[PDB]
C-alpha cells in the first residue's frame, strides 16, 4: 500500500552550521589521557548542514544522496523519526536496506523491497499504519535489536559503508534548545555493525504521521555528509572523548 | 622557560624513542607489518621476502636512531665539558675570563 | 663473557655478554561467550518433514552453528560431507546455511551426492557439482511408516527435463509423454508426475523411509557471520602467557587492571599505539598486559690473574623471575651484599658498585 | 621472538652487534660526563653547625634539613620544575649523590674559599 | 607530484618527518649561533662624531 | 619501479641530513669559539696566551 501526500508547503529546505558536532569513536579501542590522530571518514566541524522541519504544514521528504557516510542529526520530541531507508534505485531492481523502529523492536532487513514513493509510519489518536514497501521477495539479512530511541531529545546517529560494513554509531543527549542544534561537542558511540554488503547511493527517512487528513508532528532533522579527513582526538582519564581538532579546518588547528 | 635546555633534552629522547617504537607499525612496503600474520598468511618463499623488507626497513629505523643518538651524544659531551670547565674555573677558584 | 669479548683473559669490570627474556609457558586463547545457537532443532527434530519433490530449505543466518553435536551422534547413518571435512567445520565460519529436508528410499540416499543419476537426482532433488556440504540421512522407519501404508510421501517420476542444482518442482501438471495432449486427464500416455512411496514398517532395508537432511555452506564477498563456537582455555593469571582474545594475539603477563572500559570498548592502547589492556570476552573484566621481562645480562668479574669468581646482573629484572641480592639496576647473584660503603671498583649502576676482597657489592 | 625472522636478520652480519656497543658506548659516556662535572673533590665538605658568615645567607642553596632528598630549595624547585626491546640503564650517580656532590663543593667554596680546589 | 608514489612512500613511516625536523634544528641552530655570537650587547653604542 | 626509486632517494636524503648534522656541529663548535672569542678578546682584555 502506497499514499500520495498531496497537502504539503513549498519551502527551500535550510542551512545551518554543523559546529563541533558528528564526532564518532573511530574503533573499539579504549585510549586514556592520550592525543590520538585519526584519519577516518568525518563530518567537518562549523560545515553547512542541511536542515529539514517536520511542523504543521511541512513534511520534508525528499531523495538524498549517500555518498561516503551520512550524519542523521534529530532535534526530537514525541518519538515521529522512526527508521531509515538505504539503496542505489530504491525498487526490486537492486537489494536495499531497512532499519525501523516501531512500538516494540528495532527491526533491520536486506531485501528488494519495492518501496513506495512516500513511505511512512503512522499514530493514531497506537500505531496501526505502515505504508513503506510493496513487496518484498529476497531476503538475506535480517536483525531484531532493542529500541534505539520544545525539543527535548538530541539523536545522533552516523551511518558508514566500507569494505560490505555498515557501522551505525549513535548518541542520545538531553537537550533544552527550542530550534537549532547547541554547540558543544559530544562523541558517537558505535552502536551496530551490520553485514550488509550491499551498494548504497541513496537514503530516505522515515516518518510517522499523526492521525485523529493527517498531522506532522514537530521535529526537525540535520543531514551532513562525511568526508575523509584527519581529526585529533582528546582522550580523557576514563577514556572518554572530551574535545576534538579538525586537523584541515583553519591553520589554529592545522 | 627558564629550565628549557633541559627540558629539550628530555623531549628529543623521548621522542626519539617515541619515533623507535612508532616505525615498528610501518610494513615498509610488505603486505603487514606483523610478523605473525606474514607467518601465518604466506608460504616461507614469499614469506621470506616480506620478512626480509620489515628487516632491512627497522634495521635501517634503529641505524638512523643510533646516527642521531650518537650526534646528540657529541652534543651533550660538548655541553658536559664546558660544564665540567664552569665548575673548575668559576666555583673552585675566581676567573678573569669575561662573560 | 671470554666468548663475547674474544680473549681468554678478562680484565676486571663489567661486560654486557647475554639478554633474558621469561619465554612465554602457556596458551590463553578466549573468543566471546557461547550464546545464540542456530535453530538446529527444528530441522533435525521437526515432527513432520517435507517430500523430496516438495523439500524444505531453511535459511541459517546470524547464529552459532555448534556441528560437533551432530557429527557425534549416534544415530544418524549417513554423515558423507562433500567439499569440506567434519572437523574443520566447528572452526569455518559460512555466510549463510541451507538446510533442505526431505524423506527418500534406503536405495536412494546415494543419488543425493555431487555427479550421480537417477530419478531423485533428475526429477526431484540436484545437486551440484561444485557443491560444498554435507548430507545426513537416517533411517525413520518408525514415525514415517505405518500398518496400513503411508501414503504422505511423494516424488516426482516424470518431467521433459533434468532439474537444475537447487531446483524446487512443485507443479502439478500432467506429464505429456506422447505426441497427443492430455488436456488435464491421465488417459492413455498421459501420467500424473508425484508418485507415492507406501512406506511401511515391514520393508526392507533398502525401502524403508530415510529422513535426509542436506545442509548447504557458501562462502559470498559478505563478511561470514555464521560461525562455529570456539572454544575458552581457563584463563591464567601473573604469568608469562600466549593471549588471544578475540583475535588480538601476543604474549604477555595479564594482571587485574584498575582501568574502567566503556561498555564498546575491547582493547587499550597507550601513547606509543601497543596494546597494554584488554577486556576478556567471557567474563566483562578488565586486564594489565606487561611485557614479558626482557633484561641484559651482564658478568661482573675481577681479573682471571686475579679469580675466576662471577657475579651476574639481569638489569631491570626482578629477583622472583630469575648470593641473591634485589638492586634498583636488576637482580645481582653472586655478590654478597654489605652495609659498609667504599670506593667504587667495578660500576653496578643505581649507586651500587662491585668489589672483590669473595665479590661484594 | 620470530625464528624465522632471526635467521634471515643472522644473514645481514654484525650490525647488531655494532649498534649495541655504540649504545654501550654512548651509556658509559653519561656516567663520564657526570664523573666529569660534578666529581671533582675527593673530600665531602660539611659546612659549620652554626651559619654565621657575617650577615651572608646561603639557605637557600645549602641543603635542607626538613628534606629527605637532602636537597636545597633551589635544587628541590628544579627536580621539581622537570618533568620492544629498549631498556633504560639506571644512572650509575642517583640524585641524592650528585646533591650530595654539589653539597660538598658549596661546603668547600663557602669555608675555604678556591683553597680545596687547589689543595688542602 | 606522483601520487602513487606518494602512497608507497607513506608505507616507510615517518622518516620524512624526522628528515625535515633535522633540518629545522638546523636552521634554527644557525640563528642561535649567530645570536651567541654577534648579540652579546643590547646597547647600540655609536661613536662620536 | 617506483620503490626502488623510493629506496635510492631516501637513502641519498638521509645521507645528505647525516653529514648536514655533522657540520652542523663542526659550525656550532666554531660559533662557540667566536663567541668565546667575542666576549674574551673584544670585550676584555685576556691573559690567555695565543
Ligand atoms: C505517488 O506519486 C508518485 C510520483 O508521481 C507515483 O509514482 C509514479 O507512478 C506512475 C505510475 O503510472 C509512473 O508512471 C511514474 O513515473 C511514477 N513517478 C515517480 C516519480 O516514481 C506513485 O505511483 C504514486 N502512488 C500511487 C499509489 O499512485
Ligand atoms: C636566611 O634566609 C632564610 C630564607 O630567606 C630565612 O628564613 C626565613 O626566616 C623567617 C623568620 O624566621 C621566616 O618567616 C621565613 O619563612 C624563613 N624562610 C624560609 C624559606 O624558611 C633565615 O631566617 C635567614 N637567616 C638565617 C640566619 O638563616
Ligand atoms: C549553505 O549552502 C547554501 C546553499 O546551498 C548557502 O546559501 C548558504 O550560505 C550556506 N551556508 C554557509 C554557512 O556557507
Ligand atoms: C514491529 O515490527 C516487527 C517486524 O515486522 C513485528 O513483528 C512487530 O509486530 C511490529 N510491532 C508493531 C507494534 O507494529
Ligand atoms: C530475486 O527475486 C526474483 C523474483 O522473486 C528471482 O527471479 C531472482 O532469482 C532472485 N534472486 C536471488 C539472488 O535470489
Ligand atoms: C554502486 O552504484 C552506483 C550507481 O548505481 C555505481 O556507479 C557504482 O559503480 C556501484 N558500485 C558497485 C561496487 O557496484
Ligand atoms: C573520571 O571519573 C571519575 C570517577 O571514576 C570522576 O571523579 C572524574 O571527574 C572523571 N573525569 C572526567 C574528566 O570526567
Ligand atoms: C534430536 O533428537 C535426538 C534424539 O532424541 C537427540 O539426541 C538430539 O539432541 C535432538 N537434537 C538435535 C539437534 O539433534
Ligand atoms: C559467560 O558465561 C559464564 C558461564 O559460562 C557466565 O558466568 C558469565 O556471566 C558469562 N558472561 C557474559 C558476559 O555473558
Amino acid at each position: 500500500q502506497c499514499v500520495n501526500l498531496t497537502t504539503r508547503t513549498q519551502l527551500p529546505p535550510a542551512y545551518t552550521n554543523s559546529f563541533t558536532r558528528g564526532v564518532y569513536y573511530p574503533d573499539k579501542v579504549f585510549r586514556s589521557s592520550v592525543l590520538h590522530s585519526t584519519q577516518d571518514l568525518f563530518l567537518p566541524f562549523f560545515s553547512n548542514v542541511t536542515w529539514f522541519h517536520a511542523i504543521h504544514k511541512r513534511f520534508d521528504n525528499p531523495v538524498l544522496p549517500f555518498n561516503d557516510g551520512v550524519y542523521f542529526a534529530s532535534t526530537e520530541k514525541s518519538n515521529i523519526i522512526r527508521g531509515w531507508i538505504f539503496g542505489t534505485t530504491l525498487d526490486s531492481k537492486t537489494q536495499s536496506l531497512l532499519i525501523v523502529n516501531n512500538a516494540t523492536n528495532v527491526v533491520i532487513k536486506v531485501c528488494e523491497f519495492q518501496f513506495c514513493n512516500d513511505p511512512f509510519l503512522g499514530v493514531y489518536y497506537m500505531e496501526s499504519e505502515f505504508r513503506v514497501y510493496s513487496s518484498a521477495n529476497n531476503c538475506t539479512f535480517e536483525y531484531v535489536s532493542q529500541p534505539f530511541l520544545n525539543f527535548k531529545n538530541l539523536r545522533e546517529f552516523v551511518f558508514k559503508n566500507i569494505d560490505g560494513y555498515f557501522k551505525i554509531y549513535s548518541k542520545h543527549t538531553p537537550i533544552n534548545l527550542v530550534r537549532d542544534l547547541p554547540q558543544g561537542f559530544s562523541a558517537l558511540e558505535p552502536l551496530v555493525d551490520l553485514p550488509i554488503g550491499i551498494n548504497i547511493t541513496r537514503f530516505q527517512t522515515l516518518l510517522a504521521l499523526h492521525r485523529s487528513g493527517w498531522t506532522a508532528g514537530a521535529a526537525a532533522y540535520y543531514v551532513g555528509y562525511l568526508q575523509p579527513r584527519t581529526f585529533l582526538l582528546k582522550y580523557n582519564e576514563n577514556g572518554t572523548i572530551t574535545d576534538a581538532v579538525d586537523c584541515a579546518l583553519d591553520p589554529l588547528s592545522e | 622557560s627558564a629550565l628549557g635546555k633541559l627540558q629539550d633534552v628530555v623531549n628529543q629522547n623521548a621522542q626519539a624513542l617515541n619515533t623507535l617504537v612508532k616505525q615498528l607499525s610501518s610494513n615498509f612496503g610488505a603486505i603487514s607489518s606483523v610478523l605473525n600474520d606474514i607467518l601465518s598468511r604466506l608460504d616461507p618463499p614469499e614469506a621470506e621476502v616480506q620478512i626480509d623488507r620489515l628487516i632491512t626497513g627497522r634495521l635501517q629505523s634503529l641505524q638512523t636512531y643510533v646516527t642521531q643518538q650518537l650526534i646528540r651524544a657529541a652534543e651533550i659531551r660538548a655541553s658536559a665539558n664546558l660544564a665540567a670547565t664552569k665548575m673548575s674555573e668559576c666555583v673552585l677558584g675566581q676567573s678573569k675570563r669575561v662573560d | 663473557t671470554k666468548c663475547t669479548l674474544k680473549s681468554f683473559t678478562v680484565e676486571k669490570g663489567i661486560y654486557q655478554t647475554s639478554n633474558f627474556r621469561v619465554q612465554p609457558t602457556e596458551s590463553i586463547v578466549r573468543f566471546p561467550n557461547i550464546t545464540n545457537l542456530c535453530p538446529f532443532g527444528e530441522v533435525f527434530n521437526a515432527t513432520r518433514f517435507a517430500s523430496v519433490y516438495a523439500w524444505n530449505r531453511k535459511r541459517i543466518s546470524n547464529c552459532v552453528a555448534d556441528y560437533s553435536v551432530l557429527y557425534n551422534s549416534a544415530s544418524f547413518s549417513t554423515f558423507k560431507c562433500y567439499g569440506v571435512s567434519p572437523t574443520k567445520l566447528n572452526d569455518l565460519c559460512f555466510t549463510n546455511v541451507y538446510a533442505d529436508s526431505f524423506v527418500i528410499r534406503g536405495d536412494e540416499v546415494r543419488q543425493i551426492a555431487p555427479g550421480q543419476t537417477g530419478n531423485i537426482a533428475d526429477y526431484n532433488y540436484k545437486l551440484p557439482d561444485d557443491f560444498t556440504g554435507c548430507v545426513i540421512a537416517w533411517n525413520s522407519n518408525n514415525l514415517d511408516s505405518k500398518v496400513g501404508g503411508n501414503y504422505n510421501y511423494l516424488y516426482r517420476l516424470f518431467r521433459k527435463s533434468n532439474l537444475k542444482p537447487f531446483e524446487r518442482d512443485i507443479s502439478t501438471e500432467i506429464y505429456q509423454a506422447g505426441s497427443t495432449p492430455c488436456n488435464g486427464v491421465k488417459g492413455f500416455n498421459c501420467y500424473f508426475p508425484l508418485q507415492s512411496y507406501g512406506f511401511q514398517p515391514t520393508y526392507g532395508v533398502g525401502y524403508q523411509p530415510y529422513r535426509v537432511v542436506v545442509l548447504s555452506f557458501e562462502l559470498l564477498h559478505a563478511p561470514a557471520t555464521v560461525c562455529g563456537p570456539k572454544k575458552s582455555t581457563n584463563l591464567v593469571k601473573n604469568k608469562c602467557v600466549n593471549f588471544n582474545f578475540n583475535g588480538l594475539t601476543g604474549t604477555g603477563v595479564l594482571t587485574e587492571s584498575n582501568k574502567k572500559f566503556l561498555p564498546f570498548q575491547q582493547f587499550g592502547r597507550d601513547i606509543a599505539d601497543t596494546t597494554d589492556a584488554v577486556r576478556d570476552p567471557q567474563t566483562l573484566e578488565i586486564l594489565d598486559i606487561t611485557p614479558c621481562s626482557f633484561g641484559g645480562v651482564s658478568v661482573i668479574t675481577p681479573g682471571t690473574n686475579t679469580s675466576n669468581q662471577v657475579a651476574v646482573l639481569y638489569q631491570g629484572v626482578n629477583c622472583t623471575e630469575v648470593n641473591v641480592f634485589q638492586t634498583r639496576a636488576g637482580c645481582l647473584i653472586g655478590a654478597e651484599h654489605v652495609n659498609n660503603s667504599y670506593e667504587c671498583d667495578i660500576p653496578i649502576g643505581a649507586g651500587i658498585c662491585a668489589s672483590y676482597q669473595s665479590i661484594i657489592a | 621472538d620470530s625464528t624465522e625472522c632471526s635467521n634471515l636478520l643472522l644473514q645481514y652480519g654484525s650490525f647488531c652487534t655494532q649498534l649495541n656497543r655504540a649504545l654501550t658506548g654512548i651509556a658509559v659516556e653519561q656516567d663520564k660526563n657526570t664523573q666529569e662535572v660534578f666529581a671533582q673533590v675527593k673530600q665531602i665538605y660539611k659546612t659549620p653547625p652554626i651559619k654565621d658568615f657575617g650577615g651572608f645567607n646561603f639557605s637557600q642553596i645549602l641543603p635542607d634539613p626538613s628534606k629527605p632528598s637532602k636537597r636545597s630549595p633551589i635544587e628541590d624547585l628544579l627536580f621539581n620544575k622537570v618533568t620492544n626491546g629498549l631498556t633504560v640503564l639506571p644512572p650509575l650517580l642517583t640524585d641524592e649523590m650528585i646533591a650530595q656532590y654539589t653539597s660538598a663543593l658549596l661546603a668547600g667554596t663557602i669555608t675555604s674559599g678556591w683553597t680545596f680546589g687547589a689543595g688542602p
